[PDB]
């Protein structure tokens, strides 16, 4: 249940990311409605078009829910508390579609980060995006 | 698996430049430091207690590069997946039953391998149909389950 | 799916005395209930907002006999069922975009549905054989995706 | 994350298997070794064979760990936590794996109690053994 030195990696990585946080959403989102075409049932109205400004207000949205739940990382069911119901409980969000997210996110950092994605904070960060994933979908989970 | 002539220009233009014999080792070093339960079939290799242990494992990037030998062969062979990988697919399935989700998971982690080893480069149309050419090959692999 | 003759016994005396309206039914409502994302396809079903709700409409139970029927169809051509389902693959793939994953779950509900409705009949063999069946009509359903 | 209705639906599905647990975890296991031989990879020790008393001993003890469960529901990870370890660290058990015991699980209920598994006590069962399968596999999770 991220182990120490995992909180380190995450911070630290999303530390490099910085003010690029919300750039990186975008591009997130963006390859999952590419890859995963099954993901843009969910958003029927959204232009999901490249530089549509839907998909990078929405990144934005992304990248701070994340950097909440990584300044809040002891205690992430409460810090996202809301999202959760929204996700879990008023749109009904597959699970499986979370994988596909977690899987995206982490192919975008790999792109944008060569010194910081080593195998240890990939695995970390694997279990970041897993646990933020188990909190989101716990209203019927 | 279909693959337009623009997905097929761009798996191939990327595949062509991609250190056969690095990109191997990498992947299955992070499959096995990431999904650390894929280690109890990689136990004859050696030291694996750490990332550095595996990552620097000889036995890991020697099994890493068959494993992209037989991406290759897929590449050469989208319009018939099961036929190149029968074989594989008895050896994997009815002999060493690994469950066919760690095929998505060996794919997803060479997805990424390649997003690290290519950066920008690895736009997500590239990866969009990179997507698929794994799904296909896990598909394949996963015949005799079937 | 290729089912011994012994399987093949097995699945087919049990679903000879399967009662196609009800059980339809019942396992579309619990799929509903049990993973509640899956309503998100079935709005237009009407009221189903608690477990007795959605166990009771008419429209539920009018379309799990359907889906059955559709099983029934795979049941009768296992060494074919691309065939049987190429159609219905296009619909729930290349139109609805359920995800496949959703597809081994309702076979799994469907297994349960058997299993309470034929208590110790039900038995160990008989699931086995069961999974088979439903797994490959899952792997069926799921082709366009491949 | 388990609600009252859940819970209580738990304690009272648990209540009717009552002292029949052990051999019911018994037929859950051989169910899964059956159905899904992919499994069996991590008990090449045991005799797989139908009356094996290899299979009955394990059944009471899987049978014994989620009463242990049950017992402590609103404290699962410090009720099991040795469990995970076992299993997360130790044996290193692929979670795919928990899913289909899971499943079988509820088949076995399934056929034991037909007045009680309705439709809302599966949803909740459902809940039940896929909150204890993310407590034992919490150590690389
Ligand atoms: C890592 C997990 C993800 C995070 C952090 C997350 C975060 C958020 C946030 C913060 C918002 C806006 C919040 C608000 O205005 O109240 C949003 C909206 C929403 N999310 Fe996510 N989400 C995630 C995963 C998903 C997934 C997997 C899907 C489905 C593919 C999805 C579908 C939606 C939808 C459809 C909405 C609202 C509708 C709209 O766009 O207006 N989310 N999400
Ligand atoms: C994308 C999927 C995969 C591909 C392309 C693949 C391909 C291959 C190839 C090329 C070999 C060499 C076979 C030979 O020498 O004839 C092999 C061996 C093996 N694979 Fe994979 N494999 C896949 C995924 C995995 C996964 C996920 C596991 C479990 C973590 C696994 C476990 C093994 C093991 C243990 C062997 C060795 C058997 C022995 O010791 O001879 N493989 N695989
Ligand atoms: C074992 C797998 C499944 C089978 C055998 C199956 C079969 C069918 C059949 C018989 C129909 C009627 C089509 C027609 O009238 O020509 C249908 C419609 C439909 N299915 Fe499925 N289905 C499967 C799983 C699911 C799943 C998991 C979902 C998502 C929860 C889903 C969503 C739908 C919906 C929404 C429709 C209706 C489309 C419309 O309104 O016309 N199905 N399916
Ligand atoms: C609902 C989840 C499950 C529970 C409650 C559970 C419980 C247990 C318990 C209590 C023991 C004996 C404990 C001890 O002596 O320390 C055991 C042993 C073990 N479990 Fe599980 N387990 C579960 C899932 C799994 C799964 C999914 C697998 C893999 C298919 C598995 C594989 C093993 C193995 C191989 C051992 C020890 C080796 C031996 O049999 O001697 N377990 N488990």
């Amino acid at each position: 249940v991220l182990s120490p030195a995992d909180k380190t990696n995450v911070k630290a990585a999303w530390g490099k990311v910085g003010a690029h946080a919300g750039e990186y959403g975008a591009e997130a989102l963006e390859r999952m409605f590419l890859s995963f075409p099954t993901t843009k049932t969910y958003f029927p109205h959204f232009d999901l078009s490249h530089g549509s400004a839907q998909v990078k207000g929405h990144g934005k949205k992304v990248a701070d829910a994340l950097t909440n739940a990584v300044a809040h990382v002891d205690d992430m069911p409460n810090a996202l508390s809301a999202l959760s119901d929204l996700h879990a409980h008023k749109l009904r969000v597959d699970p499986v579609n979370f994988k596909l997210l977690s899987h995206c996110l982490l192919v975008t950092l790999a792109a944008h980060l060569p010194a910081e994605f080593t195998p240890a904070v990939h695995a970390s960060l694997d279990k970041f995006l897993a646990s933020v994933s188990t909190v989101l979908t716990s209203k019927y989970r | 698996v279909h693959l337009t002539p623009e997905e097929k220009s761009a798996v191939t233009a990327l595949w062509g430049k991609v250190n056969v014999d690095e990109v191997g080792g990498e992947a299955l070093g992070r499959l096995l430091v990431v999904y650390p339960w894929t280690q109890r079939f990689f136990e004859s290799f050696g030291d694996l207690s750490t990332p550095d242990a595996v990552m620097g494992n000889p036995k890991v990037k020697a099994h890493g590069k068959k494993v992209l030998g037989a991406f290759s062969d897929g590449l050469a062979h989208l319009d018939n997946l099961k036929g190149t990988f029968a074989t594989l697919s008895e050896l994997h399935c009815d002999k060493l039953h690994v469950d066919p989700e760690n095929f998505r998971l060996l794919g997803n982690v060479l997805v990424c391998v390649l997003a690290h080893h290519f950066g920008k480069e690895f736009t997500p149309p590239v990866q969009a149909a990179y997507q698929k050419v794994v799904a296909g090959v896990a598909n394949a692999l996963a015949h005799k389950y079937h």
